[PDB]
């Protein structure tokens, strides 16, 4: 079938999902932080 | 969804192939026996002659 | 030959409404993976919550991402829906003919 | 529609352990339900040929 | 035996067993996970 | 507890690199065998006359 | 296939919107630390006081 | 605003040549087809 | 158990690569031999 490459896309779904991932891990190794943005603790924050 | 509308729309050129090619013997076949066919019975009035 | 015919059309299609099945189970199943994920988060945070040294605001917080994640919850629950059908609205049985 | 609640829950983990418990117990249905599909499929084919 | 063609309906068979396992195959391959739906394994989606 | 996770859910490069390499060359060797089988009832032709 | 078009269609373009409202977020929470940190000064100058 | 700026200008960096396999595979298929289109008038013509 | 598993199971590539290739031989002779034989008693009407 020609007209769409349905293992493609899951592929692209899977390699955002992973690249997310890596830059979530980067921000964090670099900053030698934890928390970098609202995002990551509501509680922590605060405290 | 892509994946739905593709299993509803999209043609499998694996079975069109093999309709195309078939359906090419079949004209080229009829052709053929058409013409035989047309000949004999002007043969068979050249008998009557 | 007509019955053979008759036959075999009827399965082709069946074959098709096959497909079809598959693919809203499919949809369902990728709906009901993200709920999961978010019913996760959701018992992080009630486990933070059992902290004792935590003051009344930072339990308002937590409880803020809860009622935010359960309100996704429902709204996924409402309004996903494949070719008119919300799946995951109200209890129902589909019937797929493939004989 | 959604009441507001009215005080702390109690032991909630357990109940949250019940939702996970019914969320996938459906997910394992899907699947089953899809496997038949795929195993008709095949058949349908092979019924087709012959 | 001109028209119709069983041969050539039995090859493409084996052409869409292939495509599925090649399918599986490279799903498996991006994600990562062995188990990447419940269509896979139930017990294992559960534990 | 991870590890455990792991055994259960990871997959296995090397295993599914072999799987994949088995299945691309299943599908080309279908497609040629394909190409081939098309060709089988144009032998009849040659009867036409 | 028609009623597949409009969802899918639909469905790409909310992405976006969801992503310009993640940006306006993100920019609001950058102005709200600044905010945080002027305040923080703040209040170390008026227990010095 | 610089990332915000990116995500509704920048074009998808994967997305786009998948595209271009579809155009390209599409182009090849339909020049055969149009091949095609001749023989069955050439067949007619033999016929003739 | 996979290695005889394969032992038994599955075809040989080259050798069902040569036996296609001899039947495709024979399927042409068949096809010219047939059509000689058609041939011969259309000179057996040429000679009434």
């Amino acid at each position: 079938v020609i007209n769409t490459n349905s293992l493609s896309l899951l592929t692209q779904n899977n390699l955002n999902k992973s690249q997310s991932a890596l830059g979530t891990a980067i921000e964090r190794l670099s900053s030698g932080l934890r928390i970098n943005s609202a995002k990551d603790d509501a509680a922590g924050q605060a405290i | 969804l892509t994946s739905a509308r593709s299993r509803i729309e999209d043609s499998d050129y694996a079975t069109e192939v093999s309709n195309m090619s078939r359906a090419q013997i079949l004209q080229q076949a009829g052709t053929s026996v058409l013409a035989q066919a047309n000949q004999v019975p002007q043969n068979v009035l050249s008998l009557l002659r | 030959a007509n019955r053979f015919t008759a036959n075999i059309k009827g399965l082709t299609q069946a074959s098709r409404n096959a497909n079809d099945g598959i693919s809203i189970a499919q949809t369902t199943e990728g709906a009901l993976n993200e709920i999961n994920n978010n019913l996760q988060r959701v018992r992080e945070l009630a486990v933070q919550s059992a902290n004792s040294t935590n003051s009344q605001s930072d339990l308002d917080s937590i409880q803020a991402e809860i009622t935010q994640r359960l309100n996704e919850i429902d709204r996924v629950s409402g309004q996903t829906q494949f070719n008119g059908v919300k799946v995951l609205a109200q209890d129902n049985t589909l019937t797929i003919q493939v004989g | 529609l959604a009441e507001a609640a009215a005080t702390t829950t109690e032991n909630p983990l357990q109940k949250i352990d019940a939702a996970l418990a019914q969320v996938d117990t459906l997910r394992s249905d899907l699947g089953a339900v899809q496997n038949r599909f795929n195993s008709a499929i095949t058949n349908l084919g092979n019924t087709v040929n012959n």
